[PDB]
């Protein structure tokens, strides 16, 4: 089940990480693989979500948990799909 | 308020997520997570004036070549870390300072080399005197030993990097 690098920003924290993430998976393994990769650093972590950001033809939306993530197309205008970790409670 | 844009490279394991957060959380990471590529920005003050520090932690494989020739692009400032008790990282440091060269068409790049690992001095195998020859080969370059663990010489490597951009 072959991976796919994403850019994921995070705003509370000021930094991004590059990660592996399945496309043939839900969204909310997606948001586990990035609460795994902050190790604990981000408060109130269940309350983020994967955020899409606005872009060419496109608005922004919170991506949903239940859909599968190759359900989102990438945002083709940066070498490296990018996605948003951001608060929504 | 200036931003600087500086990156850490060197091959795997040295310490260059380490040392980026000590400097930007003051914890010490101690497991080993492979880097694919890892920003983070931080405001602090060098020499009486706001900074903002955007510093890249990249990955020490051959993997992700494509994005080598990105950072290097824009970077600014340049850590180049090895390992005090691997030969191998510190050999490896060369051939990098190198393409760091022809990607920027000059020689005035800001540049530091770390010694990381300085803490465990039992398994040390590169010398101080090793570092301070590369050092001085490189067109007499900044040169630290640090540690991560201990947060000794970790501040020092990317203030240096800010002074030397505004020089
Ligand atoms: N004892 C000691 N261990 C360190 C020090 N810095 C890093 N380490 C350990 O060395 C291992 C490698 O640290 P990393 O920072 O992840 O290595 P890296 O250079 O980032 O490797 P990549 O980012 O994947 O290319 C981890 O287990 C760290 O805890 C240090 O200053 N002293
Ligand atoms: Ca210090
Ligand atoms: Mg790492």
């Amino acid at each position: 089940a072959s991976a796919v690098v994403v850019r994921v920003g995070i705003p509370d924290l000021q930094q991004t990480k590059c990660l592996r993430l399945d496309p043939a998976a839900p969204v909310w393994a997606a948001k586990q693989r990035v609460l795994c990769a902050l190790n604990h650093s981000l408060q109130d972590a269940l309350n983020y979500g994967l955020f899409q950001p606005p872009s060419r033809g496109r608005a922004g939306k919170f991506l949903d948990e239940e859909r599968l993530l190759q359900e989102y197309p990438p945002n083709l205008d940066t070498p490296l799909p990018y996605l948003e970790f951001r608060y929504k409670r | 308020m200036r931003e600087y844009k500086l990156v850490v490279l060197g091959s795997v394991g040295v310490g260059k997520s380490a040392l980026t957060v000590q400097f930007v959380q003051g914890i010490f990471v101690e497991k080993y997570d492979p880097t694919i590529e890892d920003s983070y920005r931080k405001q602090v003050e060098v020499d009486a004036q706001q900074c903002m520090l955007e510093i890249l932690d990249t990955a020490g494989t051959e993997e992700f070549t494509a994005m080598r020739d990105l950072y290097m692009k824009n970077g600014q400032g340049f850590a180049l870390v090895y390992s005090i008790t691997a030969q191998s990282t510190f050999n490896d440091l060369q051939d990098l300072r190198e393409q760091i060269l022809r990607v920027k068409d000059t020689d005035d790049v800001p540049m530091i080399l770390v010694g990381n690992k300085c803490d465990l001095e039992d398994e040390r195998v590169v010398g101080k005197e090793q570092g301070q020859n590369l050092a001085r080969q490189w067109n007499n370059c900044a040169f630290l030993e640090s540690s991560a663990k201990s947060k000794i010489n970790v501040n020092e490597i990317f203030y240096d990097l800010v002074r030397q951009i505004n020089r």
